[PDB]
């Protein structure tokens, strides 16, 4: 069975190029003695020594380009672009490098806002959140990407299981399957990652007493495991998302959990 | 099952022609047994082992397999004696206690499982006495099929069959023979081997008559199966006891 | 693979003819030491497999399940020729694989490492006491042996089962080596068979073990996201060092 076909992603393809292209053009401000050439080729090819699968990009050259009009669709929208931003730089990489799991990570945003002004409109973009750590938690993988099958016997299919269920591989199978069936767990095939979980509190200094301060939890995904110390305020990369834990889904409870790509011991 | 019909026609002429010169020490110990209502009897291993090596190797072997039928091989003798025509008489406990090697509870690791071991350890406490069954009717909730189960030892699920189901029967207990139990709990003597960690206490449960034989705090010596169940707390780990029989504690004690 | 079959018969050259020190092969006398003491674990030097060749020590890095194996039947046929007996002994003797740097310490571990043998330290925290495990199963008949397993048992008779004990042991980190400002983060310890009952509560222990995860397992409740269980299974232990 053909599937017919894919759609449209419209947008996000003009970020894809307008992406790979900054990331590949200059994004050079200083000449004579710089800071010039590239600094990203040379970037990746820095990276191409210990080959930690990570990367490291500034906002602030990031909204140069088009004066910030590009840093929109990066910066509201951006959850939509996820899988274009990562796989796109892939298709930069495999032109100019020689197994790949890519940690992208934005820093350095305009401005840092507290968990107080934490918004339901924030969601889906990068927000800079300072404040002190609490309660650490020890490192444990992520499914990321999973073959669960077979499910029904030989199967073996490999794909996808990206968000956070897990349930359920084996669906619309093998070809063709038609599981059901088991799911069935196969943590051999399956790549993992990080990760470890740190409740960020706000600062005690702004905090206007009485006020008993609201913290809330902050996952790290990435290389920027381990980073975080408890009681020491620190600053993320925004992508605020939701957790389950109001309507129903009918032929669902939900609160703010933040995430953060990127990690600095500033504060 | 003639091979069963072959062990109990083993145990029998166990029984009945075994000589110590010259009382018959077994069927005797049996008649002085259900004369004083005792309905029990302690086979000696080594007269055991004298008589037959056989029976011992397979006794040896798959314990809680055989055994039952060493107690219904006993009680079919008793039936010849106790009684003659041409009820009700249970089917007897066997005790055996005897010599062979004896095992510290530290050095008990898998491996002897389900084969009988002697030892040796002080009582911490004795749980209260509870009912588990031997003879129980049962009727289904349906069709009311009447099935007298004969339960045996050494848990065991219902019969689902004669829609009807899943598990459509129901216990009678107007018509029910029960037995007693009692759960000893026995830490291991404090000469050894303690070291410098508190010492294991291994679970057993003791049954009919060798039920209140001893009160908490006595040295004694067990014999008794190994076995072990499973009583949710994964993955497995399914955690030992060890089934007695029988008991004999320490001299004298009275 | 097949092709690992051939493996053995180069690693079984180096369980018994290996020399070191001016003669006198030293696993030799490991097999005849138990041998006499009969304790069921040969015990292998990292050091010596890895001086003849890197080849496997870099498989002891990659893939340590499947090969491990496929070394302790070949363990168990050196100790077949050089005593003509333990088929009533043990049938199993699995290898105790001595120190494997590696050294990541506690705190510092990753993916990476999953499904590759990594040695640990720190100090033991009080340990559950000795549950036999199902292992093998067998019966009269009556399907045939099932192995289960390490550890799902997905997807019971018993006749004659071949019991081995568990046993579950936490690993703290050590105190003195906590970098300031952290909390001494601790992971799960599998024990098994002689490897039981060695350790003691309040000391500090060497462990070999490979590392493992399965099976979600259980949170999907409190994580927000699919996050495995991280368990390391022993295989050796010994005192600080």
């Amino acid at each position: 069975l053909n599937h017919v076909k894919k759609v449209d992603d419209v947008t996000g393809e003009k970020v894809r190029e307008a992406f790979e292209q900054f990331l590949e053009d200059f994004s050079v401000q200083s000449t004579d003695t710089g800071e010039v050439e590239k600094v990203y080729r040379a970037q990746i090819e820095f990276m191409k020594i210990y080959d930690l699968n990570t990367i490291y990009i500034d906002y602030q050259h990031l909204s140069m380009r088009e004066n910030g009009a590009l840093a929109m669709a990066i910066s509201e929208q951006y959850y939509r672009f996820l899988p274009f931003l990562q796989k796109g730089l892939r298709r930069v990489v495999r032109k100019y490098a020689p197994e790949r799991v890519f940690q992208i990570s934005f820093f350095n945003l305009p401005t840092v806002h507290r968990i107080r002004d934490i918004r339901s409109e924030k969601i889906g973009s990068l927000l800079s959140i300072s404040g002190t750590v609490t309660r650490t938690s020890e490192v444990r993988p992520e499914l990321y990407k999973a073959s669960f099958t077979c499910d029904m016997c030989r199967a073996i299919v490999d794909n996808v299981e990206q968000s956070f269920k897990y349930t359920e591989p084996t669906f619309c199978p093998n070809p063709s399957c038609e599981n059901r069936a088991f799911w069935t767990l196969n943590v051999t095939r399956s790549r993992f990652l990080d990760w470890q979980k740190v409740r960020i509190q706000e600062n005690a200094n702004e905090i206007p007493t009485g006020s008993m301060p609201r913290t809330l939890d902050v996952i790290l995904r990435g290389d920027s495991v381990e980073r975080a110390k408890p009681g020491d305020r620190c600053k993320f990369t925004g992508v605020e998302i939701v957790v389950p834990d109001k309507p129903s889904s009918t032929l669902l409870t939900y609160k703010i959990s933040f995430l953060a790509c990127h990690v600095i011991s500033i504060g | 099952d003639d091979d069963n019909t072959e062990i109990i026609k083993s145990f029998k002429n166990f029984i009945l022609e075994f000589r110590l010169d010259s009382q018959f020490i077994y069927r005797d110990q049996l008649r002085n047994n259900i004369l004083v209502k005792n309905y029990s009897l302690t086979v000696n291993m080594e007269h055991l082992i004298g008589y037959n090596e056989d029976i011992y190797k397979k006794l040896s072997d798959e314990p809680s397999d055989i055994i039952p039928l060493f107690e219904t091989a006993i009680t079919q003798v008793a039936k010849r004696i106790s009684i003659l025509s041409r009820n009700s008489l249970p089917t007897f406990q066997l005790i055996l206690n005897s010599n062979a090697n004896q095992i510290p509870l530290r050095d008990l690791d898998s491996e002897h499982v389900s084969k009988i071991v002697r030892l040796s350890g002080i009582i911490i406490s004795t749980s209260v006495l509870s009912s588990r069954a031997t003879y129980l009717s049962i009727m289904c909730r349906n069709c009311r099929h009447t099935t007298s189960i004969t339960i045996n030892n050494f848990t065991v699920s219902l019969p689902r069959s004669c829609n009807c189901g899943p598990d459509p029967y129901i216990i009678i207990h107007e018509s029910s023979k029960f037995i007693d139990q009692q759960f000893l709990k026995l830490q291991e003597i404090p000469e050894l081997v303690p070291v410098g960690e508190m010492p294991r206490n291994l679970t057993m449960t003791c049954d009919r008559y060798l039920t209140n034989k001893v009160i908490p705090g006595t040295r004694v010596t067990i014999v008794g199966i190994y076995s072990i169940y499973n009583s949710k707390n994964g993955v497995a780990i399914r955690t030992p006891y060890i089934k007695i029989l029988g008991i004999q504690s320490d001299v004298e004690t009275s | 693979p097949n092709v690992s079959r051939t493996i053995a018969r180069e690693l079984k050259s180096f369980l018994l003819e290996y020399t070191d020190e001016t003669g006198r092969s030293v696993y030799g006398a490991r097999i005849r030491t138990l041998g006499e003491m009969n304790s069921e674990s040969l015990e292998v030097n990292y050091r010596h497999l890895a001086e003849s060749k890197a080849i496997l020590a870099l498989f002891l890095a990659k893939c340590p399940e499947e090969m491990l194996k496929i070394f302790d039947l070949v363990a168990m046929e050196a100790t077949e020729l050089h005593y003509p007996d333990y088929a009533r002994i043990h049938s199993e003797i699995h290898v105790r694989i001595s120190d494997f740097p590696t050294i990541y310490s506690l705190r510092e571990l990753r993916e990476s490492n999953l499904s590759s043998l990594v040695r640990v330290t720190g100090v033991v925290t009080r340990r559950t006491g000795v549950f036999p495990q199902l292992k093998y199963v067998k019966f009269n008949c009556l399907l045939g042996p099932f192995f289960q397993d390490s550890n799902e048992e997905i997807r019971v008779n018993g006749e004659k089962t071949v019991y081995r004990n568990y046993q579950r042991v936490t690993l703290q980190e050590a105190p003195g080596t906590v970098p300031p400002g952290r909390l001494p983060r601790h992971r799960e310890v599998i024990l098994l068979a002689d490897l039981v009952d060695v350790s003691k509560p309040g000391e500090e222990v060497e462990v070999t073990g490979i590392y493992k995860n399965n099976y979600d397992g259980n949170l999907n409740a409190k994580n927000g996201f699919p996050v495995f269980a991280t368990i390391i299974e022993a295989n050796s232990i010994k005192r600080r060092e």
